[PDB]
């Protein structure tokens, strides 16, 4: 804390959570009629027999094969909180953001403790130990390293910012083609059809 | 801030440091006690206003301090903004993004107008003046879901939606000797000791350049020849006269492209 | 209107529809691209991703000129001056400084003027996808060219970028019905081709998947696969032979 | 203070830097997440086949 705030965000957590149960209810209830128009109610069974004809097996399969295809979908939801809770270093994109701003914010806060040229790091050690002429030096000295400094920071604050965007904007694209709909695009939404 | 802590120190030790240089802790030399450093309270004075045109009444949001701690630096004299407080009352509203004064907290909610902070957003509604309220995410809707229920669409709507895109911006160049020796036979000598600077940024510069024609060219010329509509005739009913060019018209543009023309300065 | 035949029988919608409503569809695409224009001139706030490229590129100029006069902690902002007023060496010092100063200026506005292109060429590739995809065909990616299922697109050029009118279809005016996987007549399931089971209380009819329009169920408008004891919710009607 | 005010306008353009990117986020959680139009609820939780 020397001049650096952080900011909270314009949605908390608990509305995120609510947009994640509105999408996830209308994906279960409606289908995939909810993204292009007003919702419209489906059974389960009969959507998922409409996905196999979208990946080109007929209906027969699904109706006649209900029950295995539900134990197969409960048990891979299952395995997917073990597979996630025993590897520790699974969520590791996510934590290299948060990894690198407090690398950057620490770094910053350190380089007010380099002398960059100058008497001493504490400004009020110049001041009270020798005349204005001098003191104009160093102090010039002084503020130079530390613009130099921020002007890093911002630099590469931006840079980072352009490949979150990216990330972002292919987020979208995801939730937009893989959530709201079906994809034929290969290897877009998993490895499989 | 001096604070009463509760850092055990070792008896040799004076000072304390942080994790990375701040003086965290101190030892007062007489008393012998430890006391913890608080840096003074700080931030942003941001400004809420719904628009000149229409009002005058503003709002102030403090960022990330406690409505105490600015009411008990309003009485006396400790703030530094020096606006003499934005009128106070009932209207010192604390919010997770901080304090907010001249606006009063509602209990309704719907859609953002201005946002502030965490949930809070604030807007200009009816004597009328501005309120803050906690945002809305829309209307709830219940699906009526069941076993053998469907729902099937007996009509339609044909509707248009516009889209809007960069592709270019503006090609600039740079001349080092008029920008920094100005019309000086004694600063050029001076500028040939720090190297070849000059010539990456004109390199950077011209790369920038071409790359704005790639992209129009790319973006544009997707059509190997150029077709004209026919003597303009009944193409089964749909109009096409907004969006195709009109021969009665320098530029040979088309309405919504003149509309476009002349919006954008 | 062929032309649009094959774009309606590219969402589901078969080619009936149509041909049974041009009138009513054009009449709609008139009032549609009649109300684009005023929606466009009304608000004046919507070519603002348009407008804050240009005012970005001025402000850049605009400090990039400004810090022309600032003097970088040297004894004025100007050569002519500084030249004329005291000693060679000191004249270098001061010249030393303010070209110092006008270099960090310079690479500051290139590398700010380097990030912005960038931008833009990830924006301009965007605009090149969705030409070639929406206009020069159909898309079936969702809400890629448009909300809604996609009918068309036409280009319009504007300063410095492109506007997309980007044409779609929207369902309306819902019905409830009562649904049913499959259909035992004798002993055997039937199972739909291209449409839904549907009654409305009393009679059974197949229908479509996005516009109501019933049919008796016969022989050529479903197929049999394996007897009616491994279904779940498999309802008993008839289905004739023509 | 008065030393810094002789080195011009970088300030400016760092806090407008600073202020873009914080629009930015917020401009990229709400284009990911606020796709759908109304709030929709799952009934009772039931049979789903
Ligand atoms: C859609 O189909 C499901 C079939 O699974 C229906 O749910 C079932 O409804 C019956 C009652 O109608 C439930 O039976 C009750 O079970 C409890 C068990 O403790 C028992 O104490 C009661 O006396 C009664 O027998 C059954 O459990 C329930 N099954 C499940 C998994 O939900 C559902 O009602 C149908 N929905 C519609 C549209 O009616
Ligand atoms: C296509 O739509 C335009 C917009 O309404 C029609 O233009 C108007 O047509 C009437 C009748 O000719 C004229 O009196 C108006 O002055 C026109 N307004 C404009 C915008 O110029 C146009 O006629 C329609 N095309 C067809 C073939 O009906
Ligand atoms: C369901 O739809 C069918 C459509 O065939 C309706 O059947 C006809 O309904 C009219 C009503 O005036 C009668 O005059 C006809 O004789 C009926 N024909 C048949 C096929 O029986 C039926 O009435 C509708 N039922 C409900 C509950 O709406
Ligand atoms: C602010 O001070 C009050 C006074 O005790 C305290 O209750 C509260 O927890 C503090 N924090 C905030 C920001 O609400
Ligand atoms: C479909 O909508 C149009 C326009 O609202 C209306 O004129 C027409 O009568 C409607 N048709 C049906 C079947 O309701
Ligand atoms: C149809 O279903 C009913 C009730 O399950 C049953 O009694 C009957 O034998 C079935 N067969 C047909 C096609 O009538």
């Amino acid at each position: 804390f020397n001049g650096l705030t952080v900011l909270p965000p314009l949605l908390t957590d608990e509305m995120i959570a609510q947009y994640t149960s509105a999408l996830l209810a209308g994906t279960i209830t409606s289908g995939w009629t909810f993204g292009a128009g007003p919702a419209l109610q489906i059974p389960f069974p009969m959507q998922m027999a409409y996905r196999f004809n979208g990946i080109g097996v007929t209906q027969n399969v699904l109706y006649e094969n209900q029950k295995l295809i539900a134990n197969q979908f409960n048990s891979a939801i299952g395995k997917i909180q073990d597979s996630l809770f025993s590897t520790p270093s699974a969520l590791g994109k996510l934590q290299d953001v948060v990894n690198h701003n407090a690398q950057a914010l620490n770094t910053l806060v350190k380089q007010l403790s380099s002398k960059f040229g100058a008497i001493s790091s504490v400004l009020n050690d110049i001041l009270s130990r020798l005349d204005p002429p001098e003191a104009e030096v160093q102090i010039d000295r002084l503020i130079t390293g530390r613009l130099q400094s921020l002007q890093t920071y911002v630099t590469q604050q931006l840079i980072r910012a352009a490949e979150i965007r990216a990330s972002a904007n292919l987020a979208a694209t995801k939730m937009s083609e893989c959530v709201l709909g079906q994809s034929k695009r290969v290897d877009f939404c998993g490895k499989g059809y | 801030v001096l604070t009463k802590s509760n850092k055990k120190f070792l008896p040799f030790q004076q000072f304390g440091r942080d994790i990375v240089d701040t003086t965290d802790a101190v030892r007062d030399p007489q008393t012998l006690e430890i006391l913890d450093i608080t840096p003074c309270s700080f931030g942003g004075v941001s400004v809420i206003t719904p628009g000149t045109n229409t009002s005058n009444q503003v709002a102030v949001l403090y960022q990330g301090v406690n409505c105490t701690e600015v009411s008990v630096a309003i009485h006396a004299d400790q703030l530094t903004p020096t606006w003499r407080v934005y009128s106070t009352g009932s209207n010192v509203f604390q919010t997770r993004a901080g304090c907010l004064i001249g606006a009063e907290y509602v209990n309704n909610s719907y859609e953002c107008d201005i946002p502030i902070g965490a949930g809070v957003c604030a807007s200009y509604q009816t004597s009328q003046s501005i309120i803050a309220y906690t945002m809305s995410l829309g209307a709830e809707n219940s699906v009526a879901y069941s076993n053998n229920s469907i729902a099937i669409p007996t009509n339609f709507t044909i509707s248009v939606t516009t889209e809007i895109l960069p592709v270019s911006m503006t090609k600039t160049s740079v001349d080092c000797t008029m920008y920094i020796c100005g019309d000086s036979t004694e600063c050029s000598n001076l500028l040939l000791q720090y190297g070849s600077f000059c010539t990456q940024l004109k390199r950077a510069l011209t790369g920038i350049a071409v790359e704005q024609d790639k992209n129009t060219q790319e973006v544009f010329a997707q059509v190997k020849q150029i077709y004209k509509t026919p003597p303009i005739k009944y193409f089964g009913g749909f109009n096409f006269s907004q969006i195709l060019p009109d021969p009665s018209k320098p530029s040979k543009r088309s309405p919504i492209e003149d509309l476009l023309f002349n919006k954008v300065t | 209107p062929m032309q649009m035949a094959y774009r309606f029988n590219g969402i589901g919608v078969t080619q009936n529809v149509l041909y049974e409503n041009q009138k009513l569809i054009a009449n709609q695409f008139n009032s549609a691209i009649g109300k684009i224009q005023d929606s466009l001139f009304s608000t004046p706030s919507a070519l603002g991703k348009l407008q804050d490229v240009v005012n970005h590129n001025a402000q850049a100029l605009n400090t990039l000129v400004k810090q022309l006069s600032s003097k970088f902690g040297a004894i004025s902002s100007v050569l002519n001056d500084i030249l004329s007023r005291l000693d060679p060496p000191e004249a270098e010092v001061q010249i030393d400084r303010l070209i110092t100063g006008r270099l960090q200026s310079l690479q500051t506005y290139v590398t700010q003027q380097l990030i912005r292109a960038a931008e833009i060429r990830a924006s301009a590739n965007l605009a090149a996808t969705k030409m070639s995809e929406c206009v020069l065909g159909q898309s079936k990616r969702v809400d890629f060219c448009g909300k809604g299922y996609h009918l068309m697109s036409f280009p319009q050029s504007a300063p410095h970028g492109v506007v997309f009118l980007h044409v779609t279809y929207v369902p309306a005016q819902e019905k409830n019905f009562t649904t049913a996987p499959a259909i035992c007549h004798d002993g055997k399931a039937h199972f739909p081709r291209e449409g839904v089971f549907v009654s409305n209380g009393t009679h059974w009819f197949v229908t479509q998947r996005n516009f109501y329009e019933p049919q008796i169920i016969t022989t050529d408008n479903t197929f049999v696969s394996g007897n009616c004891d491994v279904v779940i919710g498999i309802v008993n009607n008839t289905v004739y032979d023509p």
